[PDB]
């Protein structure tokens, strides 16, 4: 059990994924929205997919 | 069904037959002038009023 500790198969390897989102249910301690715009401009852009436009 | 939706990311034009908004804001001015000038004056002139006796021939 120590090839596989010393080697790693070509091919066989890891990517990096990255993204956006909003994280909702906080007890007053999220972003302030008004030094971040990008916060608000996001859910107003959640809502009008979801149908609601503010 | 109208396919995935992203649901943070700005609404933008994706497919063929979505709309888009073009705020016509055009504002274009070109202009260009030159010149050239030249001028000459000369003006001679010489004399003589009284010219006395050993001159006179000259």
């Amino acid at each position: 059990e120590r090839i596989r500790d010393l080697t790693s198969v070509q091919g066989v390897r890891e990517n990096s994924l990255i993204g956006y989102g909003l994280v909702v249910g906080l007890d007053g301690t999220g972003d302030q929205t008004t030094q971040t715009p990008f916060t608000t401009q996001t859910l107003n852009n959640m809502l009008s997919q979801l149908g609601i436009t503010v | 069904n109208y396919g995935y939706q992203p649901l943070f990311e700005d609404r933008r034009p994706r497919n063929i037959g979505d709309t888009l908004t073009i705020v016509l804001q055009e504002n274009v001015s070109a202009s260009k002038s030159s010149s050239a000038n030249a001028s000459r004056d000369g003006k001679t002139s010489f004399g003589f009023d009284t010219v006395p006796r050993y001159l006179q021939g000259l």
